[PDB]
Formats: structure tokens, C-alpha cells, sequence
DNA sequence: TTTTTTTT
């Protein structure tokens, strides 16, 4: 009461501290307010991440208090601070909802919180009652649900609204009495009430459980999980399986058998930790700062930056720098056209090669899934059709999501695809071509967005391409497949003892390779861009430029494609309308790594170059 | 204890404006009172549902400020209180309503038969809903106007069901998404009624409650007058009762985020708009949003967390008159609407406009016809496209499933046979075997389009045989004895053995088809790609501008919109025209004419197959869909020779090499 | 356990 009293002011003295604080709050008062002006058809939430260092420093009492004591510190901190806000704010011609909305605003922590940073296996009792925070992956999330907490009730006959809170221990940090959870039926007087909904007050209640880390997980145990009660806001900020840090109030509750009503009374009370702030931990999405985007920019200003951002890519292995430039181009994507009547124009690149064993086709797929942002990475004999697509999961009968489903704007990636069952080869054809995947199995029709972007890897049918004969003998997959699929890129081992030494003296100096800190014995644990500034080239292009075509550009594609069909001169693969539309997106990736909005005829010629080296050979 | 809040609301105020509106309010800017008229209707027992339109109570708001009132703000107002508001609508109606005019249709009401009755044995004394035939409604506030602007956040905005928060609970919001099942309707009671002799009154209980107790006692005075005690009896007659069903909507996959489940919300339907939903339909909805109460025990057991439903006040479909008349005149006057329609189909598509006129025709399918011994034959249409690879065969079947408003795209590897035409699931509840109704169940009454159907499982081929020639469904599995109308036109995609056609191959090898699954389809199209320098050339041309600009180049012609298709193509499917004499004798000698050439081309190069009698009825299918298209009363011989037209160049393009 | 469509 008096010590509640005295932290709420001093509570206030902090946040008089640091006005950054109060900066913010009024940023989200003063957006929240302009959203709801001119809203033509998101809002802040009222939370504010209290710097817990600020706090150990203007008063080490008050913050030791917070993180030994939260539920006597935290409620007066966040009466202070929606007090303030209040007052600060103008909350100007209030909706009678808003009236009764009594929107408080939330606390929350950022870091150093020494010993009471925890993991689920190192949690323990002796916690309990005291704010912690733990580090895991989420699991088992329970979906969102509303959960009653005023009860805004009109007295009929009288013209007066009778409101009636509610208390849960989820709800509060501090022990209350328990509501009777009944809506008031009649007033005390005894007017009959009336259940006056959206007057009424209720907030979103979900349950997840985060489990500790299989890294972490000791040998023989199965990982130790605890649950988090997140609401409101914090509702829906994650999923299953996201590695994640959470900052919490670990508390108790229930009888434990204490209760009457038990009999053995050989059970432990339960315990919960009401998270107030969840931090996801990727280790994801790149990020940029202006003085990065202008160094982006300048760098486009280099000419050839096409050829050097290639190379950069898997530096490592040697000798295939248009498949790394059509890597590149894929990554880049290029633009998937819709149009309004509901026509679907995929905009998207598939790569795949048919190489020798040990080429490292399989070693460039692993590096382009590493530095992909999202991708997914199987296997011809370890996919599975509708493992790969989708699979009808008993559960009401849901359907399990394959893996074309998983990273649906990402990219995708296949291991020995020639060794793909057939079977779950047409399976994809659907899924490639329409990018989208369909299943009416187990009496369940069901449409998904399968537009994730594939790299498949393949040997030949005999192992060694045999360059005399047909590609077509030399490939087990059926011509609609290649020619439904984008770039061949046969590659082949060759004895030339001048390229056999360059590749032996690449692999000796990569092997050669030291970390700068570690030198010899100490075991671990031209111009090219760093692969973090790389994948944040690739997004900030992917983000901010929509390259369009040019009727050049156009002219100089349809004479490389009406020509290569009509070219008579044998092909790798059969040439189809396919091979115009790879042609577009070619352009498109080109142009979309020129950072331009506008394609360029250079960019086509450029398309069509890598494309007669693949489909014709060596141009 | 229950603590008085001041809100800015007065019900007697709200109240007083609006019985002020709809006294007042007429449609005289569309144009006694509308809404006047509709409850003099009621009073004629004409109407049963009233629907108050939120766009209508904004024009009065803005006809009161225009005048200068102190407006309550009605309109916003339902909004954040719908349910409160909802039922002094309803009060306001009572106060309002008009006396019956001409003949009122309590020729046997029971209610006011005793109702009177039970008055003149007395000469709120009875439940004002008991005594009320009239289901309210709300029509959403149509968002084109939007005036509410900063107002009108997003309130007319749709939202996914993961897009509903609980600050919308009590609040008018409104959904798209697709109806996952529909249950069956079900009566309940608004209010009962118990008869008891010993006091010959008859007490109204009213329950709002999702269950009730019975009274079983009588706190009628003359029970209690006698001071004896009362044997209530319940008397389903005297006791008001509604018709209820419960739909579920959910998530659509667009609106789902990548990686998160579809979310479905539990949607209840009182009084006139049950049944009105379809199952598995893209439909948007607009109701109050509501919390569930709980059973007593397990209401502790749940406390403060509360379930969630939805109450539809209106329901909008995004697909199924004179306007509609003018409308397609307008087209008719045009003219040379067949070919017009034909290349306005798949206008991202260049060339190939024999096909797309073969699939007009499917889609305005052939006349259903039964006869009088009991004879009927499949009026549908079923055509196969068997082509090279990547020839845009895929993007014509979605596009057509896109045209179709009962259309529905299925793929034969992801669709198992079973669940493509009827899937007998073992436990839904309680380990009974249901049968779940397949593609082809959705596609009843419209097409089916099925991808790679040549890598569909022959045994699923032939399952789909009985389907196609003949339209019901029969299924003997365990448990299940039934049988399926499943009315509905199929498309079927694939490619030749090998992925493309082999001119060494015949036909037939090269298509590698069951010939009863052959003859089964209508049509067959040997579409194949062949290099041509100038075609090429010409499509290339097409299909960049078509990247360069959204819109195919118009190329000189003009292509109508997806709702005027559907539109005409209604209006001519409801033209039913019957054939004539000399058009028989001329398809009878066409028919004679191609089983002879059948009897004498087995020749492997140029056998398609032996000519059957589903030809002929096929070509006379086709001639009709021709004629619906004409719009003529009879098929003409002109479509007869058109159809024969169509088949021969289905034929001939392999031919012409 | 036994029976059972249905998918894997
Ligand atoms: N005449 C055409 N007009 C427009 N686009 C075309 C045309 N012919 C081919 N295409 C395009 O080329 C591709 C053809 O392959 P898809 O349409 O994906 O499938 P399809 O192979 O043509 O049909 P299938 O064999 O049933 S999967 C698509 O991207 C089409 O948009
Ligand atoms: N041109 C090359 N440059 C660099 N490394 C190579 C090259 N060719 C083969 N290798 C090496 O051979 C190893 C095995 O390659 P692998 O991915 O198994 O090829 P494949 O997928 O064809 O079997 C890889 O670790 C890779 O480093
Ligand atoms: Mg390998
Ligand atoms: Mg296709
Ligand atoms: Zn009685």
C-alpha cells in the first residue's frame, strides 16, 4: 500500500531519469493517434522495454527489488508508467469503449540480468517468485484464445453501466482472491444487469512450451521444458520450433496436493512463468543501415559487380562460375507476374546439374543453402512426395506440410534428384509449374502456395555423362520434367592436367586456410563482397527494385528464343515456351542485380549468353 | 461491489433516435417510410426477417447533422455494442409496429388463436418475443462509401479468423473465408411455455442460456391461489421455437501465413439465414462476435477463459434479372458472341482459339436430357487434352476453374482416387464410418479439372469412369450403401507416353488410354508444339508484352470480363433447345459416314479409335451447347457441321504433321 | 485385440 504507493512515485522519478522513455511512450501515443486519423482501410501496443541497467543504476533498491520481488515491484512500476502515459497523454474524444477500455501499458526488460538468466534444465524452485529469464526452443503452442477480465454490465431501468473486473493468477503477479467468473445477472440493488459486449474488456491468453536446447541437452535426459503464459500482445510473437529467449516472473501455483481433496499428496505444486517480454533468437532476416544501402548503391555503380558478387559466391570450390552466376540470378529471383484476371506468372529461377560423383554439385548446394536466407535441403532417396509436397496427416484429419510447402517464398534444394522416386517427381511437376500444391487424399481437398524455389543435383543416368551419348540417355528425368524445370547445367570431370593442377592448388591453399586468431596446431573453437554484405545486397534488391522490361530487352529475347527453337542444331533439352519464360525471369534477375527498375538489353544478351552455354554448350 | 462507470451512451437516447429513423427514415435519394413499409409488411406476416442496413442509419446521421442534431451516432454505435443495440432495435419495431393490413395470416396461429384467449381469461404479462415473428438483422456498412474514413478503420474489411482479436468480442465485424462444414439445422426455443391443469395458466419461460433447467412448479397465482402446487407441463405448441445451425469458416491459404495453420471459427445461424451458407464456398460473412459460456463444471474448470462464436447478421457470396437482361443484350447486339467469348477466354493464352472455343462449349455444357421410359443421359461434357509439355495446358485448366463459379483444380498425384471421388472416413466421432463427399462432390454441378492425368492411378481412372459417362456416385464400402447424384463436367490434362507425342507411335499408343475411358470423354485434342519460325515469333511477341504490360495486347480485339462471362453463360444454360428432323438426317449420315471410316481406318497412323454411340451423343451434345450459345430454340445444322468441325480438326492437327 | 477405410 505506502511501500505500493512510494515505488509508484519512484518508479516515476525514473522514468523522469530518462526521458527516452517518455520519448517513446509519447512516439507511441502520437502514432497510435495519427493511425487512427485518416484511416483509409497497426497500433502500438501500450509496452515499453525498460532498460534493466538504468534501473540498477538510478536505484540499485528499486532494481534489485524488480528482479528478487517482481510481483511487490513490477505492479507499482507499471502503474507508474501507465499513470504517466495517462496524464502525458491527450486522449482526446475517447470512444465510449476506449472509456471503459482502461488500456493500461505493459514493462519490459532488455539483458543483464546476470544469475537470473536461467535455461529450463537449469531452473529451480528456489526462483520461484522472482523475475528470470531462459533461453530455449518453443514447442506445442497453444492457440490464441480470448479470456475475460471486465465484465461491463448496463443496469436496465436505472441507465447505469455496473462493470466488474475479474482475477486470475496468470493475470496478476501478486495473489488475489479468486473471481466467481459469473457475469453479473442483476443489480445489487436489484435491477436486472445486462452483458454489455466490446464495453466489456478481454485480452488474448496462449500457452507455449519452451524446451531446452538439444545442444544444451546432457546425454541420456530428455530435454527439461517449462511453460509461458503469454497474452496480449506477446500473443502470437512466435511458433513451434523457434529457438528463443524469454524474460518472465517464474511462479507457483495450484495445491500441489496440499489441498483437502488429495489423497496421496505426492505432487508438487505447478509452476508457470508469466513471460513479459519474449527476444527471438534466429541464431533470420538480414538487416541494413543507411550507411550500408549507400555502399550497396555505390557498389552497383561498379559495372561488372554481376561477375564479382559470382565469384564472391562459393569461393571455395573452382571452375563453375556460370553456375555461379545462375545461382546468383536465382537467388535473385527475378518478378513473378499475376495477372488481375488471376493468372499466376511464375517469376522464380530452378537450377539443377547433372555432374560426375565428387564434382561438389552436392558441395554447391550445401553453400547455397548456408547463405541462403531461407531454404530447405533434401534428398532424392530421403524426400518424400508427399513428404516434399504434402502429406494427409490424421492429426481432425489435418494435412502435413512437405517440404515445397516449408519456405514458400524461400528456396529449395535436392540432393541425388535422378535418384527421386519417380512417383514423387510428378509429384513436384504440380508444385514447380502451378507454385502451388493441391491434395484431395483422405476426402480432404486442400490448395497451398508452393512457390519456394528449387536447386535439384543429379548424377547421370551411367554415372559419367557420356558426352556422346544423348543427354536424353544421359538423363533419367522425363523432357516435360527438364523443360517443366529451368537451367541444365551438365557438368563433367575432364583430365587436363593444367585445370587438374589449378584445382589441386585451390584445395591445398583451402585446406592451407588460418583463422586469423588460431595459428598452427590450435585447433578451431579480385575484390570480393563478405558474404553477410552479400545476402544484405541480395535482400535490400529483392526488397526495393522491380525491374521492367524494355522493348529492346523484349526484341532481343524473342529473337534468341524464336531462333533457338527454330535452330535446328541438337539440345540438351527439348526447346519449349518454358524456355521464353526463363528467358523473361533471366532478364529480370539480371536487371535485378543492376539494382535497376527498368531491364536493359544488356541484361537480356547477358541471359541469353548463360543460357546457350547451358542448353547448347560452351558460348 | 459492482461500481457505477459513466460511459458516453444513453440507451433512452439512442432509443428515441431510432424510432425517430425509422418512422422518418425513407430511400427517397434511391427513390410511406421503408422501413415503415417492410413492418407493415411484417404486419401482413409478408416478411419474417428485418434487416437494418448500417448504411442506411449513416444517411440519416448525416440528414440529422446536415440539419443540425445532437446525434447519437448510431451507426458507429452498433458497432462497438451490437447485441444490446440489436434488441432495442427490436423494442423500438414492437413500439413502431403497424397494425395488419389486407388479410393477416393468423388463420391458424396457435399463438394468436390462445394468445387472445388466454388475455380474455386474464380480463411484461408474457415475453415480448414470444409474441415477435420477425428475425432482426444488420447489413454491414458498405465500405465503397467508407465516409467513416478515420472511422472506418477496417471495420468493413473482412478479416481472417487469426485476424480477429478478442478486442473485437461484442463487436459487428466482418470475415472471408471458406465455409470448412455446415451442420444440420436444428430447432430451438427462444421462449417456453408449461401448462399446468391444476392453475390453467400457461407460464412463459424465456431462455437465452445455451441450456436450461426445467421450472417443474407452478408460480402461477391460481396454484398458488389454491395454494396448490403445480405439475408444469411442457407444451412444445405454446413454446416459441427457431430454427438453428451451426457453420464453421476458415482461414483461406492466401490469408494463412507461411508456415501457420489455417484457423477456423464456429459460426451460429438463427431464423431466416439458416442454411443459406453452402459448405466449402469462399463467402464473407458480417455478425457480432460473441463469447460462449460455459457448463457450470466446466466453466470452473476453465474460469476466466472464455470460448468464442460468431453470429451472422449477413452473409455476401463472391459468386451464386432485367439488369442482367440488358446486360447481356447489350453482347447479343455485338454479335459473334461465340468467338468474341472464345478468345476472351484465357486472354494471357495467345493462339489455340479452336480449343478455347471447344471449352466455351464445355462450359455452357450439353442439354441433360431423360426420357419418359425413365432413360437419362448426361447432358455434361467431358473433353481430354493430351499435348507435349509445356504448352500451357496447366494454365488453361486454372484458368477455366478460375471462370467457373463451381469450378474446383485438382491434380492426379495429389488426389487420391478415393478422396477424388468420395472418401469414407472411419472415425470422425465415436469410430463411425462416414462418407466424406470427394473433388468430384465439389465439383458437382460444375468442372473438375484434373492435371498430369495420365499420371493418375489407372485404378483411380477407373473409379472416375463411372462418374463421368454416368453421373451418380454408387458406394457399397463398409457401412456405407449409398448412392451420389454428383452431377458435373470434367477437364482432364496430360501429356503422351514419354512426355511428348512420337509421330512413329500411333494415336493411340501415343495417348496410351483405356479405349472405354477414351470414348468415354466427348472430346479429345492432339494439341502439339511443332517449331515455327513466324509463330513463334508471334507468340514470343504476345507473351512479352503481356510481361511487359499486365494487359495482353489487345491485338484488335475486345475481351469481356469474368462476371459477364458467367453472366451470358447462365442465360444461355438455361435455353434447353430441342433438335430437328433434317439436322438428324444429316447427323445420322455423319455418323454412318465416320463408323465406316472407322470399319476401314484401323490403320495404325491414322486409327484414333473405333467410332462409338457416346460419339453421336457427344457430337449432339456439342451441337446443343452450340445452340445455348446461338441461344436458338432448336440446334441448327449449322452447329451439327461446326461440332463435326471441331472433332475433325481435334483429329487433324496430328494429320496435318 | 479385432476389424477396418484409408493413406503412407
Ligand atoms: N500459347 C501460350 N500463351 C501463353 N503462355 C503460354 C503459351 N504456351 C505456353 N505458355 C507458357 O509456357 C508455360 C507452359 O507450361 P505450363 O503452363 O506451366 O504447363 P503446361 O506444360 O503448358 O501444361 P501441362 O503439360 O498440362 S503441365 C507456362 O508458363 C505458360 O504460361
Ligand atoms: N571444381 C571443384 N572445386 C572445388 N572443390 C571440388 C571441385 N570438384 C570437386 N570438389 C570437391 O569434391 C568434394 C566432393 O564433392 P561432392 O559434393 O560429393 O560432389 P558430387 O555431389 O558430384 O558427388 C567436395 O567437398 C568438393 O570440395
Ligand atoms: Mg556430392
Ligand atoms: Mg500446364
Ligand atoms: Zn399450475
Amino acid at each position: 500500500d505506502a511501500v505500493f504507493g512510494d515505488r509508484v512515485r519512484r518508479f516515476q522519478e525514473f522514468l523522469d531519469t530518462f526521458t527516452s522513455y517518455r520519448d517513446s511512450v509519447r512516439s507511441i501515443q502520437v502514432y497510435n493517434s495519427n493511425n487512427a486519423a485518416n484511416y483509409n482501410d497497426n497500433i502500438l501496443p501500450h509496452r515499453i522495454i525498460i532498460s534493466l541497467d538504468d534501473l540498477r543504476e538510478f536505484d540499485r533498491s528499486f532494481w534489485s527489488g524488480i528482479l528478487v520481488e517482481p510481483a511487490y515491484f513490477i505492479p507499482p512500476a507499471e502503474k507508474a508508467l501507465t499513470d504517466l502515459a495517462d496524464s502525458m497523454d491527450d486522449v482526446p474524444h475517447p470512444n465510449a469503449s476506449a472509456v471503459s477500455s482502461r488500456h493500461p501499458w505493459k514493462l519490459s526488460f532488455k539483458g543483464s540480468f546476470g544469475a537470473h538468466a536461467l535455461s529450463p534444465r537449469t531452473l529451480t524452485a528456489q526462483h520461484l517468485n522472482k523475475l528470470v529469464s531462459v533461453e530455449g526452443i518453443v514447442t506445442k503452442t497453444s492457440l490464441v484464445r480470448p479470456k475475460l477480465i471486465r465484465s461491463v454490465h448496463y443496469a436496465a431501468k436505472t441507465g447505469r453501466f455496473h462493470y466488474r473486473d475479474y482475477t486470475d493468477a496468470t493475470t496478476t503477479l501478486t495473489t488475489r482472491i479468486p473471481t466467481p467468473a459469473i457475469y453479473p445477472t442483476e443489480d445489487t440493488e436489484g435491477n436486472k444487469l445486462t452483458t454489455e459486449y466490446g464495453y466489456s474488456t478481454f485480452i488474448d491468453h496462449q500457452r507455449i512450451t519452451v524446451q531446452e536446447m538439444p545442444e544444451m541437452a546432457p546425454a541420456g535426459q530428455l530435454p527439461r521444458s517449462i511453460d509461458v503464459i503469454l497474452d496480449d500482445d506477446l500473443v502470437d510473437k512466435t511458433k513451434p520450433g523457434d529457438r528463443v529467449n524469454v524474460v518472465g516472473v517464474f511462479k507457483s501455483l495450484g495445491a500441489g496436493g496440499m489441498n483437502q481433496s488429495n489423497s496421496n499428496t505426492l505432487i508438487g505444486f505447478k509452476t508457470l512463468i508469466l513471460g513479459n517480454t519474449v527476444y527471438p533468437l534466429h541464431a533470420a532476416r538480414q538487416m541494413l543501415t543507411d550507411f550500408d544501402i549507400r555502399n550497396i548503391n555505390k557498389l552497383s555503380k561498379k559495372k561488372d559487380i554481376f561477375d564479382i558478387l559470382s565469384q564472391s559466391l562459393a569461393p571455395s570450390i573452382y571452375g563453375h562460375d556460370h553456375i555461379k552466376k545462375a545461382i546468383l540470378l536465382m537467388l535473385m529471383g527475378g518478378v513473378e507476374k499475376n495477372l488481375e484476371n488471376g493468372s499466376h506468372l511464375r517469376g522464380d529461377i530452378n537450377i539443377l546439374m547433372v555432374g560426375d560423383p565428387s564434382t561438389a554439385k552436392s558441395q554447391l548446394l550445401r553453400f547455397v543453402l548456408n547463405t541462403a536466407s531461407l531454404a530447405i535441403a533434401t534428398t532424392g532417396r530421403g524426400s518424400s512426395g508427399v513428404g516434399l509436397t504434402a502429406a494427409v496427416t490424421t492429426d481432425e484429419r489435418r494435412l502435413e506440410a512437405g517440404a515445397m510447402v516449408l519456405a514458400d517464398r524461400g528456396v529449395v534444394c535436392i540432393d541425388e534428384f535422378d535418384k527421386m522416386t519417380d512417383v514423387d517427381r510428378v509429384a513436384i511437376h504440380e508444385v514447380m509449374e502451378q507454385q502451388t500444391v493441391t491434395i484431395a487424399k483422405a476426402g480432404i481437398h486442400t490448395t497451398l502456395n508452393a512457390r519456394c524455389s528449387v536447386i535439384a543435383a543429379a548424377n547421370p543416368v551411367f554415372g559419367q555423362y557420356d558426352v556422346n551419348r544423348d543427354p536424353h540417355q544421359n538423363i533419367a528425368l522425363p523432357d516435360s520434367l527438364l523443360s517443366r524445370f529451368d537451367l541444365l547445367f551438365v557438368v563433367t570431370d575432364d583430365i587436363n592436367e593444367i585445370r587438374d593442377r589449378s584445382i589441386s592448388e585451390h584445395v591445398l591453399r583451402t585446406h592451407r586456410y588460418l583463422p586469423p586468431g588460431y595459428l598452427e596446431g590450435e585447433p578451431v573453437r579480385p575484390k570480393l563482397v563478405t558474404i553477410p554484405f552479400l545476402r544484405k545486397y541480395v535482400q535490400y534488391a529483392k526488397e526495393r527494385v522491380i525491374p521492367q522490361l524494355t522493348q529492346e530487352a523484349i526484341n532481343v529475347i524473342v529473337k534468341n528464343y524464336t531462333d533457338l527453337r527454330n535452330d535446328d542444331n541438337t539440345k540438351k533439352s527439348p526447346i519449349t515456351a518454358r524456355t521464353l519464360e526463363t528467358l523473361i525471369r533471366l532478364a529480370t534477375a539480371h536487371a535485378k542485380v543492376r539494382l535497376s527498375k527498368t531491364v536493359n538489353k544488356v541484361d537480356a544478351k547477358v541471359a541469353a549468353n548463360l543460357l546457350r552455354f547451358a542448353l547448347l554448350g560452351e558460348d | 461491489a459492482l461500481p457505477s462507470i459513466q460511459l458516453p451512451v444513453d440507451y433512452n437516447n439512442l432509443f428515441n433516435e431510432i424510432t425517430d429513423f425509422l418512422v422518418t427514415f425513407k430511400q427517397d435519394t434511391l427513390s410511406g417510410p421503408k422501413y415503415m413499409a417492410m413492418l407493415q409488411k411484417v404486419a401482413n406476416r409478408e416478411l419474417n426477417s428485418v434487416i437494418i442496413d448500417l448504411d442506411d442509419i449513416l444517411q440519416y446521421q448525416n440528414e440529422k447533422f446536415l440539419q443540425g442534431t445532437q446525434a447519437d451516432d448510431l451507426v458507429s454505435a452498433i458497432q462497438q455494442n451490437a447485441n444490446h443495440f440489436t434488441e432495442l432495435f427490436c423494442r423500438a419495431i414492437d413500439n413502431n409496429m403497424p397494425l395488419p393490413t389486407k388479410e393477416i395470416d393468423y388463420k391458424d396461429d396457435v399463438l394468436d388463436v390462445i394468445l387472445n384467449q388466454r388475455r380474455l381469461r386474464n380480463e411484461e404479462l408474457f415475453p415480448p418475443n414470444l409474441t415477435r415473428r420477425y428475425f432482426l438483422y444488420f447489413k454491414p456498412l458498405s465500405q465503397n462509401c467508407a465516409r467513416r474514413y478515420r472511422k472506418k478503420a477496417i471495420s468493413s474489411k473482412p478479416l481472417s479468423v487469426r485476424q480477429i482479436k478478442g478486442d473485437f468480442l461484442g463487436q459487428l465485424i466482418t470475415v472471408r473465408g471458406i465455409i470448412t462444414r455446415v451442420s444440420d439445422v436444428k430447432p430451438a426455443v427462444e421462449v417456453i411455455a408449461y401448462t399446468c391443469d391444476q392453475c390453467g395458466y400457461e407460464v412463459f419461460q424465456e431462455v437465452n442460456s445455451r441450456t436450461f433447467t426445467p421450472l417443474s412448479e407452478c408460480t402461477s397465482e391460481e396454484c398458488s391461489q389454491n395454494q396448490t402446487k403445480g405439475q408444469l407441463f411442457m407444451s412444445t405448441r405454446a413454446s416459441k421455437f427457431s430454427a438453428f445451425q451451426e457453420c464453421k469458416i476458415q482461414e483461406l491459404s492466401q490469408q494463412v501465413p507461411v508456415g501457420h495453420i489455417p484457423r477456423s471459427l464456429n459460426i451460429h445461424v438463427n431464423g431466416t439465414l439458416v442454411r443459406s451458407l453452402s459448405p466449402g464456398d469462399i463467402v464473407d460473412v458480417t455478425g457480432i462476435f460473441l463469447p460462449a459460456p460455459y457448463t457450470g463444471f466446466k466453466a470452473l474448470k476453465a474460469g476466466l477463459l472464455t470460448e468464442t462464436y460468431l453470429e451472422a447478421q449477413f452473409v455476401r457470396q463472391h459468386k451464386k434479372t432485367s439488369d442482367v437482361e440488358e446486360r447481356v443484350m447489350e453482347l447479343i447486339t455485338s454479335g459473334d458472341v461465340y468467338n468474341r467469348l472464345a478468345k476472351s477466354i484465357a486472354p494471357e493464352i495467345y493462339g489455340n482459339l479452336d480449343v478455347k472455343k471447344a471449352l466455351l462449349l464445355l462450359l455452357v455444357g450439353g442439354v441433360d436430357k431423360r426420357v419418359g421410359d425413365g432413360m437419362k443421359i448426361r447432358g455434361d461434357i467431358n473433353v481430354c487434352l493430351m499435348g507435349d509439355p509445356g504448352v500451357a495446358k496447366s494454365q488453361l485448366l486454372k484458368a477455366i476453374c478460375k471462370i467457373s463459379p463451381r469450378g474446383v483444380y485438382t491434380t492426379g498425384k495429389g488426389s487420391s482416387g478415393v478422396g477424388l471421388t468420395a472418401a469414407v472416413m472411419k472415425d470422425p466421432v465415436t469410430d463411425e464410418m462416414i462418407l466424406e463427399g470427394g473433388a468430384l462432390v465439389l465439383a458437382d454441378n460444375g468442372i473438375c479439372c484434373i492435371d498430369e492425368f495420365d499420371k493418375m492411378d489407372e485404378s483411380d481412372r477407373t473409379a472416375i469412369h463411372e462418374v463421368m459417362e454416368q453421373q451418380t456416385i454408387s458406394i457399397s464400402k463398409a457401412g456405407i450403401n449409398t448412392t451420389l447424384n454428383a452431377r458435373t463436367s470434367i477437364l482432364a490434362a496430360a501429356n503422351p507416353l514419354y512426355g511428348r507425342y512420337n509421330p512413329r507411335l500411333s494415336p493411340l499408343d501415343n495417348i496410351n488410354l483405356p479405349a472405354a475411358l477414351l470414348s468415354r470423354f466427348d472430346i479429345l485434342f492432339l494439341m502439339l508444339d511443332i517449331p515455327s519460325r513466324d509463330d513463334d515469333e508471334k507468340l514470343a511477341e504476345h507473351v512479352t508484352y503481356v510481361h511487359m504490360h499486365n494487359k495482353q495486347p489487345d491485338l484488335d480485339f475486345t475481351p469481356v470480363e469474368p462476371s459477364k462471362m458467367r453472366e451470358y453463360i447462365a442465360y444461355a444454360k438455361t435455353k434447353r433447345p430441342v433438335m430437328s428432323e433434317a439436322v438428324n438426317d444429316y447427323v445420322v449420315q455423319a455418323y454412318i459416314r465416320l463408323r465406316q471410316d472407322s470399319k476401314r481406318e484401323m490403320d495404325s497412323k491414322f486409327s484414333f479409335g473405333q467410332a462409338t454411340p457416346r460419339t453421336l451423343l457427344g457430337i449432339i451434345r456439342l451441337s446443343q451447347a452450340l445452340a445455348k450459345l446461338r441461344l436458338a430454340d432448336m440446334v441448327d445444322i449449322d452447329d451439327v457441321e461446326e461440332a463435326l468441325r471441331l472433332v475433325r480438326v481435334s483429329k487433324e492437327s496430328l494429320y496435318q504433321e
